[PDB]
RNA sequence: CGAAUUGCAAUGUCAUUUUGCGUGGGGAUAAAUCAUUUGUAUACGACUUAGA
RNA sequence: GCCCUGAAAAUGGAUGGCGCUCAAGCGUGUUACCUAUACUCUACCGUCAGGGUUGAUAUGAUGCCCUGACGAGUAGGCAGGCGUGGAGGUCAGUGACGAAGCCUAGACCGUAAGGUCGGGUCGAACGGCCUCUAGUGCAGAUCUUGGUGGUAGUAGCAAAUA
RNA sequence: AGAACUGGCGAUGCGGGAUGAACCGAACGUAGAGUUAAGGUGCCGGAAUACACGCUCAUCAGACACCACAAAAGGUGUUAG
RNA sequence: GGAAUACUGCCAGCUGGGACUGAGGACUGCGACGUAAGUCAAGGAUGCUGGCAUAAUGGUUAUAUGCCGCCCGUCUUGAAA
RNA sequence: GAAAUUGUUGAAAGGGAAGGGCAUUUGAUCAGACA
């Protein structure tokens, strides 16, 4: 009834990084039930959409999505690598992503 | 996986709590920290009790309003350990740390709902059997707390209030049980004890 | 990085043009080329290589 | 016109490249000048300063000095001057110079709108 | 003269490329995509929708129908990537396809190029339906229906729509 | 009973606060500041008081 | 071996901080994992070297093309270049139907020095190219001259009886 | 303070040692993918609140060499010998 | 007395998923498959499909955010000093 | 009739400095028609 949703809700965690310097062209991604590589192998190449709302309405409506993909894993907890057409703003550590299923391999 | 996580904060071990929470709130989930009261720490009372008054010493000589606040209330003591491990001087680790909210007793709006609890942390697990362990609530008294008494006063009509609940509950789901198990001897049942249900 | 034994972009000290610009000595570089090139003989390179010289190295006779 | 014979224009590092401290005194304009200092952060190159040029930033050799239509600029000044890209047309593009005369604007636009050339100013003093 | 010319201007006639060694053969699917199978469409218009794979075509795609008594879909034809092949058969040897194929599908619409002007319902051909595609979609799941109505629950499963729920997890649930 | 032709994927629109516009059914009809003044007060501001 | 006594210094304070106690400590061992301008592969720039080409194409070989390696750098050296004032040639160069100059979080090219364009302002001379020539390029010198600010409506304009 | 051989800083950025002219790693054209060094994986902080055998509980514990200190002598506190 | 398995190694053994790159631009070469013609994954990407013709997308600029970033010139072994 | 410096208007931001570099969101502006 209620469910309708044909994806996987994750987080953006943060970028790519060491200690005292970052990569934003690439973003860390936990994905809810993953908890390591061998068992996140199923995700890659996976799509993954950033929703928001803004304030103008284009092409028809006023919320916008940045679109992206799994790339890889990340170490031993269930972390995957992502890179999008247009890096993530930074203001999103902490925001609600989704991992469609849409490249699928079943 | 829950909008909002209700962590009863009983036999806990602080610094092992925080690091779940200060991680888990930086990654966007809300967090509400109750019975702090209750909490656990490693290590005698005298010994975490001079932990606290070589810090009550670190106060800024000429004017001390400038210097270390010293809390003296458990939900301060944990705020401080969390905001030690948050980059709270950012507007990453200050939206974080909006995203809780600590209390000493359980209020009622978190009184009816459900609490869980941080395996990870638990002096039961963690530590040996045989050491010694001291809880927040002498500790706070013994630095300059003053409500510890009325916690106790409050917190008991939660309980007995609850109980009176939880044991209205039971006499009703015991019959729950009787009826659903007087109608699991049909097809409809021997069919999804197939299927694993 | 390479640990080097050389030193790194050394031009070979030699000229391979005249610092002249008389005309009529690039024609006849243009034409010793030629003839050391599509040619299997060492009299053309010397004869190339001595009209690179100046005037010191390139005496009276 | 049309230009369709060139292969994916890039551009390494398409900012201006400021000076250092223009953006903090006013006599120090923006035009480059290299820091020859010794207690130096730029010609010392550290982490979070500016970027000095080098050759590393040239652009390709078949994409050099194309606009991101594709053809290259000719400046001109008359018509004797547009007459030599009667044939290079699909390589080469027409600018209008600063000093002509509106007179002089519309017969030279007369003339490329014939021979096919095309101008990058044409909406220079319209009048 | 307001600037010199390059010294001899050189032309760039454009030359040809050279000869390609890249070419087409057929596709390799999966194991799991035999006919008859059920599948679960993931996107466009009928996302969550299980239907029936029928037919590899030759644009590069895979044929299904969903019955339209069932749960709202025509025949049409999808990439295969986006959708999910579950475990579940039917006996599909009563039906005939053959008659589909990459241009029964493939629509002529002349409004072809002018998308960006005319946008107020120019009507050229753009709404109508025929008798042609109606009779194929009735022969085709009269037959298929049957082995529907030899199993349970599946004229009322196929009717249903796919969803995940909270405590599903894919890299462990089999399909 | 209808659900095709979003033509092989392009969030594909619902979430919840704040503001306004008017429509129509109600409901209630004030204080502070300046200026004047007192000195339990005061560098000025401030504070304390009085005034139909 | 660990721990403890021995072990006492002056602003409040430092395993980096929080905190940690079958460790988030110590010793030792095993796998996984994170990541540098380093290594490997690819693209591009430039330099150096080695080659091919006057078949003859725009007679150019100054170029064009193929291959491989390389790239840190103060003092310092050399090379190729941008730019300024004036000179000789040239475009039978621009221009009162608006030259030069000036403003322009407006545009293009160039790694860059810098060049070009549009708009506004303005009102009389100015440029590209091959060359010549210098009183030729400023962030600095308790630099020179001129001008203008913050402090600042501030200190303060209070001896001499009114 | 003064000599010997070598390596470096000077003239040199970069990842690590919190920070540091010299230490460890490693030397720099502009970029992309991959793999590593030294150092590390509770949180700040990217990465195992991993596995394993043990020692220690300190009313000034102890915790990344250079390095930012610590002894003689003692203790039935405990462990092993 | 007869086997297996482990561990280490080899296969010019098969097979699945994912990421980045598509440089070059007539032919010429090495090879493979084929009776031949010819075909090929063999001296660097082609095909099919859809969307857009302008907020598609891209540049600049302002602001927000994450990480980093001490004031230049100078003498100096050594300067943010 | 430049600049420092200053006024008015407009946009924007702003917890014990400001400014800068990489990357992107949002807003403003430009682009190009590929008719």
């Amino acid at each position: 009834a209620e469910s309708h949703r044909l994806y996987v809700k994750g987080k953006h965690l943060s970028y790519q990084r060491s200690k005292r310097v970052n990569n934003p062209n690439v973003s860390l991604i936990k994905i809810e039930g993953v908890a390591t590589p061998q068992d996140a192998q199923f995700y890659l190449g996976k799509r993954i959409a950033y929703v928001y709302r803004a304030s103008k309405e284009v092409r028809g409506s006023k919320i916008r999505v940045m679109w992206g993909k799994v790339t890889r894993t990340h170490g031993n907890s269930g972390v995957v690598r992502a890179t999008f057409r247009n890096n993530l703003p930074a203001k999103t550590f902490g925001a609600s992503v989704r991992i469609f299923l849409y490249p699928s391999n079943i | 996986s829950q909008p909002v996580v209700v962590i009863d904060a009983k036999d806990h071990l602080l610094g092992r709590l925080a690091s779940t929470i200060a991680k888990q709130v930086l990654n966007g989930q809300k967090i509400v920290v109750v019975r702090a009261e209750a909490l656990n720490i490693s290590g005698e009372f005298f010994r975490n009790k001079l932990k606290y008054h070589d810090f009550l010493r670190k106060a800024t000589a000429f004017n001390k309003t400038r210097g270390p606040f010293h809390f003296r209330a458990p939900s301060r003591i944990l705020y401080k350990a969390i905001r030690g491990m948050v980059s709270h001087k950012t507007a990453r680790g200050k939206a974080a740390l909006e995203r809780l909210k600590i209390f000493e007793g359980i209020p009622p709006p978190y009184d009816k709902k459900k609490r869980v609890v941080v395996p990870q942390a638990l002096r039961v697990l963690r530590l040996k059997p045989g050491r010694k362990y001291t809880t927040l609530g002498k500790l706070s008294t013994s630095v300059g707390w003053k409500y510890e008494d009325v916690v106790a006063k409050l917190e008991d009509k939660r309980k007995v209030r609850s109980a009176e609940y939880y044991a209205k509950k039971r006499a009703f789901t015991k019959k729950v049980s009787s009826a659903s198990a007087a109608a699991s001897e049909s097809d409809v049942a021997k069919q999804l004890a197939s299927f694993g249900y | 990085g390479i640990d080097h034994t050389s030193k790194q972009h050394k031009r070979s000290g030699h000229r391979t043009a005249p610092k002249s610009d008389n005309v009529y000595l690039k024609l006849l570089v243009k034409l010793y080329t030629f003839l050391a090139r599509r040619t299997d003989a060492p009299f053309n390179k010397v004869v190339l290589k001595a009209l690179f010289l100046s005037k010191i190295n390139r005496p009276p006779v | 016109m049309a230009s369709l014979p060139h292969p994916k224009i890039v551009k390494k590092h398409t900012k201006k490249f400021k000076r250092h401290h223009s953006d903090r005194y006013h006599r120090v304009a923006e035009n480059w000048r290299k820091q020859k200092g010794i207690d130096s952060v730029v010609r010392r190159r550290f982490r979070g300063n500016i970027s000095q040029p080098k050759i590393g930033y040239g652009s390709n050799k078949k994409t050099k000095f194309l606009s991101p239509s594709g053809h290259k600029t000719f400046l001109v000044a008359n018509v004797k001057d547009l007459e030599t890209l009667t044939m290079h047309t699909k390589t080469y593009a027409a600018e209008i110079a600063h000093n002509i005369s509106a007179k002089n604007r519309v017969v030279i636009l007369a003339r490329a709108k014939a021979l096919g050339i095309k101008v990058t100013n044409p909406k220079g003093r319209l009048a | 003269s307001a600037q010199k010319a390059p010294k001899w201007y050189p032309s760039e006639d454009v030359a040809a490329l050279k000869k390609t060694r890249k070419a087409a053969r057929p596709q390799k699917l999966r194991a799991s995509l035999v006919p008859g199978t059920v599948l679960i469409l993931l996107a466009g218009r009928f996302r969550g929708k299980r239907v029936v794979y029928l037919k590899h075509l030759e644009d590069n795609t895979l044929l299904i129908s969903g019955p339209f008594k069932v749960n709202g879909v025509p025949l049409r034809r999808v990439n295969a990537r986006y959708v999910i092949a579950t475990s579940t058969k039917v006996s599909v040897e009563g039906v005939n396809v053959e008659k589909f194929n990459v241009e029964y599908f493939a629509k002529e619409k002349l409004t072809k190029k002018e998308k960006k002007e005319a946008n107020l319902f120019p009507e050229q051909q753009n709404k109508e339906i025929k008798a042609e595609r109606v009779e194929d979609q009735k022969v085709v799941d009269k037959a298929l229906i049957a082995e529907i109505k030899k199993t349970p629950l599946l004229k009322q499963y196929l009717s249903a729509s796919f969803s995940l729920k909270n405590g599903d997890k894919p890299h462990m649930l089999k399909f």
